[PDB]
This record gives C-alpha cells, structure tokens and sequence, in this order.
DNA sequence: TGCCGAGGCCGCTCAATTGGTCGTAGACAGCTCTAGCACCGCTTAAACGCACGTACGCGCTGTCCCCCGCGTTTTAACCGCCAAGGGGATTACTCCCTAGTCTCCAGGCACGTGTCAGATATATACATCCTGTGCATGT
DNA sequence: ACATGCACAGGATGTATATATCTGACACGTGCCTGGAGACTAGGGAGTAATCCCCTTGGCGGTTAAAACGCGGGGGACAGCGCGTACGTGCGTTTAAGCGGTGCTAGAGCTGTCTACGACCAATTGAGCGGCCTCGGCA
C-alpha cells in the first residue's frame, strides 16, 4: 500500500476494510498517513484487540474510522470521567 | 479495403484478454 | 527519476547484441543505395557488417560526445554537443 | 581473451573476450584504435560524474 | 516502393546507442540530427562498397564490399573477413 | 591606429590578425634547433640533423599546436570561455585519440 | 635547460595564430609536455627509419616518413 | 521542583537485486577424409646485394649585434561560483504494429569451364628527349 | 640584387619493332541464395499525460591575463674543420626459376555430444515500524 499509493488510488473503492488494525496505532507511521487519506466512502477496522496504549494510539485509530470531532489532543484527553 | 485491418483488431482484441486471463488463471492457485 | 537510466546503461554495457531492428536497417541500407546505382542486391552478411560498422560508429559518436557533454558538466546530451564531437575528431570542417 | 573468459566464468572465446582483453590493455588499445571487433560490444564504463552522490 | 526508411531507425534504438555510449540523458533536439549523421555515415560506406561491386560488374553487394569502404574510410572492422 | 587603448581582450584579436596572415614560425629557432637534439639522443646517441630536417619537424609541430589551438578555441566557446584552460586540451586530446 | 626554449610568449603566439582571444597561466608547461610526446613519437620513428637506412644525420625524408606513416604529413620537403 | 516531550538506539519486516542450479539444442572439436593443390627439392638461372675506398660537400663549432625573453605592476573584462526559475526529459500507462520465425515459391544473378584473341613483359636497337650546368634576367 | 629563369651538352631516356603466351572478356552451363510475400506470432514500440529535476539564466564577486612597459641575455648571422654521405667499383652471395614430389592442411562432410545458451529459485542488502532509553525542558 505505501509503494503502491497512486495505483490502489486508481478505483473508486466502496470499502477499505483493514484486518486486525492495531498496525495503524503510530500516527506518526508513513502508514497512517497515508491510509488516513484514501478515497473510499467506508471503511473496517478489525482488531484483534484494540487501543491498550497511550491517548495517541487511542486517536490514530479513532480519527482512521471518523474524521469528526478529533481535532486535538487535548481536547480528546477531556473527551471515571 | 477495411477488412484486412478489422481481422487484425478482432484477433488482437481476443489475444489482449486471453492472455491476461490465461495468467490470471495460472496465477491464483 | 534518473536511477534506472544508469540500470540500463550497465544492461547495455553488459550485453552485445544489435540496438537497431534488423528489418528496418535493412531497409534503410536498400533505400539509401538505390540513387548510388539501379536495384542493388545485398548478401545476407552485407546488411549485418553494414549495420555492426553503422553501430559502432554511433556508440563511438555518443562516448566522445559523453566527454564533450560531461567537459560543459551537463549530464543531459543535445545538438551542442555533437556538434563539437564531429568537428574536434574530424569529419566536419 | 582466455583470462577475459575465464574472469567472465567461460572457456569458448567469443568477440566479447577478444574484445574485453584488448580494450583492459593499453597496449593492444593503442595498437587497435583504428578497428571494431564485430558482435564484441564496448567495455562498460560510468563516467566518475554520473556514479552515485 | 521507395521512402526516406530513416525514419525506420525507431526512438528507442537512439535511446539504447545514447545508453551503451553511456550518456544518461537525450534531449529531444538528439534524435533527428542523429539520423542524419548515421545516415551521412552509410551514405559514404554505401558509395564506396557500390563502387567496389562497380568493378566487379555486380549488382549484389558482399560484406567484403562495405569492410573494403571501411578500409578506405580508416573505420575497419573484424570479424566478417577481409 | 584609431581604436588605441580600446577594451582588454582585443588586442588579441590584433595579434590574430598578425599571425595568421603571415608566413613566419613562432617557436625561436635555435632553442627548438637544440631541443629536438636533446629528444632525439636518449634512443640513439650522436645523432646528426639535416638543416632542414630540423624544419620539417618545427614546421609539422606547430601545425600540429595551431591545429590543437583551434580545436582547443573551440573546446572553450562549447564550455562558454574565450580562455583556454587545461581541461580543453584534455578533451581535444581524448576525442582526436591522443590519449585514449 | 632545453623544454623551456618553448619560450612563454611562443606559446600565447602559436594560440592566437591558432584563434584563442585569451590564456590560462596552468596552459603553457603542460602544452610543453603535449608539444614534447608530440615531437618524440615523430623523432624517433624517424631515428627508427634512419638506422635501417644505416645513416645517422636524421634527414627530411626520415622525419617526413614518420609524419606519414602517422598521418601528420607535410608537403614541401621533397615527399 | 513536579512531570513530559522529542529524539537516538537496537532491533525486526518486508520488499529490491543478485549468484547458482537444471536442461536442451547450436554449434563445437573430432575425426575422416579425398582431394588436390600447396610447400619443399635439386641444380642452374642473373643481378642485386654487399663489401671496401674517397671525392666531395653539408653539419658542428666560434662568429659578433640587435632583438626577444623575462618579470613586474596594473585594470576592466572575464570566469569562479551561486541561488533560483520553469522548460523539458523522464515517467507509466494503454494503445497499436510490424519485427521476427518460418514455410515456401521462383526468379535473377553470381559463379566456373572452355575458348581464343589480343594484350604486355621481355629484349633489343631506335632516335629524340630532359637534365645539370653556366650565368642571364626581371620585379 | 636576389631567386628565379634562359639555352647548350650529355647521355640516357622513352621509344618502335619484335618473339612468345596467358591474362582476361565472353557465351554458356550452372544452380545457388537471394528476392519475395504471406501466415503466424506477441515482443516491442507509439503516443499521451504526469511531474520531478535539471540546464539555463542573471547575477555577485573575486582574481585573473591582458595590457603597457624596461633590462640584459641569447637568438640570429658569418668563417673555419672535419666528418659523414653518395657513389665508384668488383666481388659473391643472395634469391628465382624450371616443374616434379608428395604432405598435410581444406572444404565440406558427418559425427556425437555437451558447453553454454535459456529459464527458475534461493541467497544478501535496502527503508519503514516499534519500545525502549536519556537529554533537554517547561511551570
């Protein structure tokens, strides 16, 4: 998928379906910068156990599925409480 | 006058799939 | 761009073979001799030394014009340079 | 031209050895300025401006 | 049928020629003059060896006629004979 | 006359004027007349010269420099210089087969 | 001293007969040494022509010889 | 004066190029000529190559005198070296073709034998020609 | 007033006639291999569109050669010695020439492989994650 961006850009895919997407965790990953960016109406995240890290890796695959609402950090570290 | 060069698109619009599909076929197993 | 340029002059260093198509060439040769003289024919070998010489002058053409155009730095070849290699080695002028 | 295809994993000289031998040589070079050996090809060089960095 | 078959001498084979002469880049200005002095080269090569089949009365051409044209051309090649 | 003093750079083109109009060799000839003695004797000492051996030598050799001059003049203007300088003998030199 | 007798304003002389509006000061020694291999490969091919013929004044034909043999001929010396 | 952020280290992950193994077929050595025509023989075939000798004349070694080689300071044009622009050559794709293998036709020409005529080398006498030479002459 | 140009003498040079024959132009048989075109095949290439990056451009700036100029050494120009070069000359050694003898090296054959020519698989070296750690840092 990273070497071959302009390719799988190529189609109007339906759905990106991503299996066990713990592997998009590090927002700061060539990955995850890219796979935010795809054209395609929906998409799947299929993990075999989600998040479990740090606020930022909770985020990274939050702001994968639904771009709304995620516009900081810091804000997501307000949003038992 | 057209002819000759109809039964080279029909044969070469066969052989541009078939060939592609053949590998396809092989490829997938 | 540029890296698979020097893939594929290590590819043609490293092979021998004819750069020109055969047909083509062979054509050429009969095109050009028939205002020399009248229908000429041609032995198979003929066509060959013709196109092996025609080759080789070229190749020799573009290794003196790569130090004509690598003397002026630029790495990308045009007229400019050809234009000395011709003159400075000696048919032209 | 047997070194030449002995180095090239070979043992049938073909042009490309002869060729190999003759343009390695200064002394056969300047000998044979004048002449191409047919199917041998030209010995591969880069231009120390077109290696890499 | 008779043509300028120059144009037989397709861009790519150039591009190889410019790439076993080892030159990395061939701008677009190459091309055509690059034709013309290969066709200027078999034009002197083809002159001569037609000379030399003049004196032999033929209409056929041998590679002995061309390596004879390279001999007097001082371009000299082995491997045909002659 | 009238130019004078008028830009450096063309009283050059003064000079080209004088030499290439004229017949003379430019080379001293009693140094060169040594010269070509001392080349000569390393492979075989005691060596006489013809008068005029000598300029044939001098004769085909500067030839040979104002041919590689002007070979050289325009190995310059290719590389946009109206000086000479070294590494345009060096492609002369390469590409006439003098040195590869 | 001999190679010097190429003396430094012969240089910029033989140039400007030779076309070239201006001089490198690294020219000169170095067209010294082409001027210098240019003249030897001549010599002694002419010294190789002359001891065959047993003599040992180098002549205008043993220098004339050399010069066509490597294609650097002269016309005017009696060829 | 409590708490974290950005970045470096050490290590896996997976994808590009490269060196080595297996087999089938182009063109090798190895015969095996047959075959004839090259390479070697003895002498006699002549002259051209070869050695002394020395007349003869050009090349070194000192002339003697005006010009060129050598060196500096100066100067305005040039080349060393640079940043930044936007033209254009490389870039991958899907499009098409005609290059190449081959199977066969079928024709024009290159080649070799047999012939003979008319050409040149050799050899001599024929007969007129070009050169070294003294010193005249024209720009 | 010098390099080039004038006619005579000398001696051989080009020449004309001659004997003897083999070189080479020709018709014909020869019969190859080239010219030709089509069917078949799909690897290569044509043309377009993307966009990276390169050569050109205008420029700052230094420092270089040209430019102007003088000092003193050495290049350029004749007499004087003597050593090499061009022949003169007869000697004698060198290869050329007759055409057989017969050896091996030749075209072209056929032989069986069998190196090395394709084509496929299993190596070693490349940039991007992942968690740790500390240094640098703010409040």
């Amino acid at each position: 998928v990273v070497q071959d961006v302009k390719y799988f850009q190529r189609v109007k895919w339906q759905y990106m379906v991503l299996d066990e997407a713990q592997a998009l965790k590090s927002s700061s990953s060539v990955r995850w910068k890219i796979l935010l960016q795809f054209q395609c109406r929906n998409r799947l995240l299929l993990t075999g156990t989600p998040i479990q890290n740090t606020m930022a890796e909770l985020w990274a695959l939050l702001h994968f599925i639904m771009p709304t609402l995620f516009d900081s950090h810091e804000e997501f570290n307000e949003w038992e409480n | 006058l057209t002819e000759e060069m109809l039964l080279k698109r029909e044969e070469r619009a066969r052989k541009r799939r078939l060939q592609a599909a053949r590998r396809a076929e092989e490829h997938k197993n | 761009p540029g890296t698979v340029a020097l893939r594929e002059i290590r590819r043609y260093q490293k092979s021998t073979e004819l750069l020109i198509r055969k047909l083509p060439f062979q054509r050429l040769v009969r095109e050009i001799a028939q205002d020399f003289k009248t229908d000429l024919r041609f032995q198979s070998s003929a066509v060959m030394a013709l196109q092996e010489a025609c080759e080789a002058y070229l190749v020799g053409l573009f290794e003196d014009t790569n130090l004509c155009a690598i003397h002026a730095k630029r790495v990308t070849i045009m007229p400019k340079d050809i234009q000395l290699a011709r003159r400075i080695r000696g048919e032209r002028a | 031209a047997g070194n030449a295809a002995r180095d090239n994993k070979k043992t049938r000289i073909i042009p490309r050895h002869l060729q190999l031998a003759i343009r390695n040589d200064e002394e056969l070079n300047k000998l044979l300025g004048r002449v191409t050996i047919a199917q041998g090809g030209v010995l591969p060089n880069i231009q120390a401006v077109l290696l890499p960095k | 049928v008779l043509r300028d078959n120059i144009q037989g001498i397709t861009k790519p084979a150039i591009r190889r020629l410019a790439r076993r002469g080892g030159v990395k880049r061939i701008s677009g200005l190459i091309y055509e003059e690059t034709r013309g002095v290969l066709k200027v080269f078999l034009e002197n090569v083809i002159r001569d060896a037609v000379t030399y089949t003049e004196h032999a009365k033929r209409k056929t051409v041998t590679a002995m006629d061309v390596v004879y044209a390279l001999k007097r051309q001082g371009r000299t090649l082995y491997g045909f004979g002659g």
